[PDB]
């Protein structure tokens, strides 16, 4: 019944910067975890930020490390993704996800093991 | 960094999935204890079971992979100087439980790991050889008078020992979650119908 809505995709250039953003809807408590993956062409779905409500931990795969930063809105459950100095091989579908479990969803789970909610997914195309 | 290991590493349960673990393995307590086919056998085995195992998990639930005691252990250094150990410090799981158990000193679940998984279990006698790698996983849900952790391991080898076989026996009883089994010498397991999933750490504790 948690339903996740995305926004702040598009066309950017390289070197640009984004700001994607997910607002969940459906909660009833507040430590839950919201994060970021991305499937590039030809590439399955990675992990690449997450962050615990309520702890406020986040994870960074390393090679956005520095350049995107992960962040929340309490009040309107909502997770931001600032994505600086955009590179061309950032170009992908970014899918929100949402955990019940905030210490496992922190981490970015490999799909393999999986999160429990998922958006529908914005392309970011980086020229 | 020798000195610098754990007491052990392995799984550890966040705290969501160690309390709905707990809970479910509490729920298997109170019903296995107040089957009557569980109450003909207690001869062999009111018994409250909750109180029984009232020694408790001092921490949150977990399966351990290697016991390294600080370093002294034997192979804790080969275990810890591993690639996948190293990269999966700190990683989330979501491990698979197929199984509850009881006998007369420890109750737990029975932990299946997978391929992946396996490559985090450690590289033996005549209780676990010819089992599958990594059969001994997994987590311990209480303990007897005196026991220590240690023990559930060793249960529960001797309970795969018998499924093996079939030695199982036909089932005594059909819950909701699962069939249950009698192995004799006040032994139990209830075979789960889907498997629970815990989600949990790989990780070290330091005592």
């Amino acid at each position: 019944e948690v339903q996740l809505e995305e926004s702040g995709g598009g066309l950017v250039q390289a070197g640009g910067s984004l700001t994607l953003s997910c607002a969940a809807s459906g909660f009833t408590f507040d430590d839950y975890a919201m994060g970021w993956y991305r499937q590039a062409p030809g590439k399955e779905r990675v992990g690449v930020s997450c962050i615990s409500r309520t702890d406020g931990y986040t994870y960074y795969l390393d090679s956005v490390k520095g350049r995107f930063t992960i962040s929340t809105d309490h009040a309107k459950h909502t997770v931001y993704l600032q994505m600086n100095n955009l590179k061309p091989d950032d170009t992908g579908l970014y899918y929100c996800a949402a955990d019940a479990d905030p210490e496992y969803g922190s981490r970015c789970p490999d799909p393999y093991y999986g999160m429990d909610y998922w958006g529908k997914g914005i392309l970011v195309t980086v020229s | 960094e020798k000195d610098f290991l754990p007491l052990y590493f392995g799984w550890f349960l966040t705290k969501k999935s160690s309390e709905t673990l707990r809970k479910a393995g509490q729920v298997f307590l109170e019903e296995l204890g107040n089957h009557k086919a569980f109450k003909k056998e207690l001869r062999h085995f009111k018994l409250e079971l909750v109180s029984y195992f009232g020694k408790r998990p001092p921490g949150v639930l977990h399966c351990t992979t290697k016991f390294c005691d600080y370093g002294k252990a034997a192979g804790a250094e080969e275990y810890a100087q591993q690639e996948v150990v190293k990269r999966s410090y700190g990683k989330a799981f979501k491990l698979s439980i197929s199984a509850l158990f009881v006998t007369p000193k420890t109750a737990g679940a029975q932990v299946v790991l997978t391929d992946q998984e396996l490559q985090l279990w450690p590289s033996k006698p005549s209780a676990s050889e010819g089992l599958p790698p990594g059969s001994r996983a997994h987590v311990t849900l209480g303990c007897a008078a005196d026991v220590q952790p240690v023990q559930t391991g060793l249960d529960l080898l001797d309970i795969l020992q018998q499924v093996k076989g079939g030695s199982q026996g036909e089932a005594v009883g059909e819950l909701p979650r699962g069939k249950l089994y009698s192995l004799g010498k006040g032994r139990w397991m209830l075979s789960l119908t889907k498997k629970m999933e815990v989600k949990a750490i790989f990780t070290g504790y330091y005592g």
